[PDB]
RNA sequence: AGUCUCCCACCAAUUCGUAUGCGGAAAACGUAAUGAGAUUUAAAAAAAUUGUUUAAAUCAACUCAUUAAGGAGGAUGCCC
RNA sequence: AAACCAUAGUUAUGACGAUUGCUCUUUCCCGUGCUGGAUCGAGUAACCCAAUGGAGCUUACUAUUCUUGGUCCAUGGAUU
RNA sequence: AAACACAAA
């Protein structure tokens, strides 16, 4: 498939509650300052910023991971339709992920645009995504397999 | 010739022509991506049927023909870069001079 | 090469069962046309418009080339097809051609109406046209429907060998012969003999002798049996054997393989062709540079 | 050869009073310069003629859309 | 009751004989060559045919079933 | 046969 399989990834329930609970402590990183944001937590919310970030610029760390908003009505549909394949084309391993709630337009809401691009190298990052990989982990390349693009 | 032995065909046809039209050179050269981009509507304009819009907009170029994609089988990349919007958001091609533009 | 496209064979009807002493004639005959020297064979089976035919496939052709004629093609070294002639005359609603068109080879018509003819020439995908020289010819024969025809495809054919029967035949195949030989302007002729006996059989050098002494030109004759009998040998072969003119059963690798020369290697219960590996990618495309 | 077109009385004008790229009495007539086009098209595919019956890498071929005649001044390019 | 009129004119355009020329092949000479010359041979094509006259267009022809000129980002071989 | 027709096929 090309999209099929793409847009419905993750087939688990237990992870929405911490997802509010990270998502406080999104709130309590934005509480501070513009500086004291960004010092210790490798945090990007900027459009170009990713696609530079992902370019191929640094290589230094391999876990790298998306938060994005998806499937829900009136958002940018057509552009965010080519970050998966940004995201598997990219040589880091990059995990997007996606946020299973429609009313979770707060993101939007708060940093800019309802994605993030994060590094998981700090070790509460390891600690939180140790156990996601064990969760959720989908992502391919339609060139390969190319079987069921979309019939009947 | 069995119209439930001609979907079949029909199907795999498709398949077919899109398998042509992705793996090294599609990519790489414009002129086959183009051939075969014309070649494959040719073909679905045939057989009546319509293509879905969330894949007709952004799946192929405009000038030459050539996927949009950005950096199991290690290819080359078919955009020279996309931008934030600086004014409004573009995309840009590799085989080409030009780029696409759209607006929020 | 030399072509004879007439040659009878001794049933009728379905009804009829052939005896031993007609396939001994016939092997001695074309023993007969062997030795003396030919190149191409095809006998001819006749039936009628308004019988009925069997409603079956592997009983529709009582010549069995693979079992007899398998038995005389190792010893004589020629080839051998099987061909129709359709006799119709009024257009009744029998017509199961679907069946014996791809069934057999060759499929010709013996029109003997007016309106048998003009469908023939119009709708009916035959061969070729023969008609009754033995007796009277139903009408007086256009010259644009006989060119329109032969443009179109189908082709006229003289018999000579029918000539040898009698005397009072004589004299009524001249006249037909002279009059298609005038109106069809000498350009889709095709020359046959109907001999049922070996004795009956002639050397390619009376055969132009007598069509020069008819009216056709010697060099005509040699033409028409040489590049047109091969030609409509092809045409009724692969009009069967392939599809309409655009993708061919058979791979000509020389000079030998021909659809319309191989004829043991081709499959007829089916239309594959089980070849080895002869042909990869590694290979140099250049045969002057590839070299095994 | 062909089930194509037209001339084979005129009309200072209800009579194609048509100075319209050129030649021509007319013609489903010849040809010249440029741009574009392919059942997604102005129109060819799922009146006559022709077995195949324009094209669809480039050339070649078909179709359509513009360019009114003569004299004078300035600029550019060539022999000079 | 005629207007009856064709450098073919109304189902006609015959019959053979002789000469030159044209295309290839088996030969000899001067200067290489020369629509240079002479013997041994094969072929003179096809579409097809007027019925009152002229022009335009389209469609059939030329493979040992005569020929001619040019072109080709067609391929095949060789030199730079 | 030819030649003719807002025929007929
Ligand atoms: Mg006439
Ligand atoms: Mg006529
Ligand atoms: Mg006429
Ligand atoms: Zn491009």
């Amino acid at each position: 498939p090309f999209t099929n399989e793409a847009h419905m990834w993750p087939r688990v329930h237990d992870q929405p509650l911490i997802w509010q609970l990270l998502q406080s402590s999104i709130i309590n990183k934005l509480i501070h300052i513009q500086s004291k944001e960004n010092y210790p937590w490798e945090l990007y919310t900027d459009f170009n910023e990713i696609v530079q970030y992902l370019s191929g610029a640094h290589g230094n760390s391999d876990p790298v991971c998306l938060f994005v908003c998806n499937k829900d009505p009136d958002v940018p549909l057509v552009l965010l339709q080519q970050i998966p394949l940004l995201c598997y084309m990219a040589p880091m391993t990059v995990k997007l992920v996606q946020l299973p709630k429609s009313a979770m337009d707060t993101f939007k809401s708060v940093s800019k645009y309802g994605m993030l691009l994060l590094r998981c190298d700090d070790r509460v990052d390891k600690k939180f995504v140790s156990q996601i990989q064990k969760n959720v982990d989908l992502l391919q390349f339609p060139w390969l397999n190319a079987i069921k693009y979309r019939p009947t | 010739m069995n119209k439930d032995q001609a979907e079949k065909y029909q199907e795999r046809s498709l398949r077919q022509k899109y398998n042509l039209l992705h793996v090294l050179p599609t990519l790489n050269s414009r002129a086959l991506s183009g051939l075969y981009y014309k070649n494959f509507h040719n073909s679905v304009k045939r057989y009546q049927i319509m293509l879905p819009e969330q894949l007709k907009s952004g799946k192929f170029c405009s000038h030459c023909g050539c996927v949009y994609v950005p950096n199991g089988d290690s290819d080359e990349l078919g955009g020279e870069s996309m931008e934030g919007p600086k004014k409004c958001i573009q995309v840009n091609c590799l085989n080409c001079e030009k780029s696409k533009l759209f607006e929020w | 090469m030399l072509v004879d496209l007439n040659v009878p064979w001794p049933q009728n009807s379905y009804a009829d069962k052939v005896t031993s002493q007609a396939v001994n004639n016939l092997i001695k005959t074309l023993s007969t046309l062997h030795m003396l020297g030919y190149t191409h064979i095809a006998i001819n089976f006749t039936v009628n418009h308004s019988e009925k035919f069997p409603n079956d496939v592997k009983l529709l052709n009582p010549i069995d080339i693979k079992r007899r004629f398998g038995e005389l093609m190792d010893r004589t070294g020629l080839k051998l097809y099987s061909r129709i002639t359709l006799i119709i005359d009024d257009p009744s609603k029998g017509q199961s051609l679907s069946k014996i068109s791809q069934a057999f080879d060759i499929v010709a018509a013996l029109p003997i109406s007016e309106k048998g003819l003009t469908l023939s020439t119009t709708n009916l995908d035959i061969d070729l046209l023969t008609f009754q020289y033995g007796s009277r010819l139903p009408t007086f024969l256009k010259h644009k429907s006989i060119c329109s025809c032969v443009n179109r495809g189908v082709k006229l054919e003289i018999v000579y060998g029918y000539a040898l029967r009698d005397v009072q035949a004589r004299r009524q195949f001249v006249s037909n012969v002279r009059s298609v030989i005038r109106s069809s302007r000498s350009r889709g002729i095709v020359i046959g003999s109907g001999a049922m006996s070996p004795l009956e059989c002639r050397n390619i050098l009376g055969v132009t002798s007598l069509i020069k002494n008819l009216g056709l030109p010697s060099d005509r004759c040699s033409k028409a049996m040489g590049d047109l009998a091969s030609l409509v040998l092809l045409n009724g072969r692969l009009r069967n054997k392939s599809h309409k003119q655009t993708i061919v059963t058979g791979g000509g690798s020389g000079n030998g393989d021909d659809v319309v020369n191989d004829v043991q290697g081709i499959d007829d219960v089916q239309t594959i062709k089980v070849v080895k590996r002869s042909m990869d990618a590694e290979q140099l495309g250049h045969a002057s540079k590839r070299h095994k």
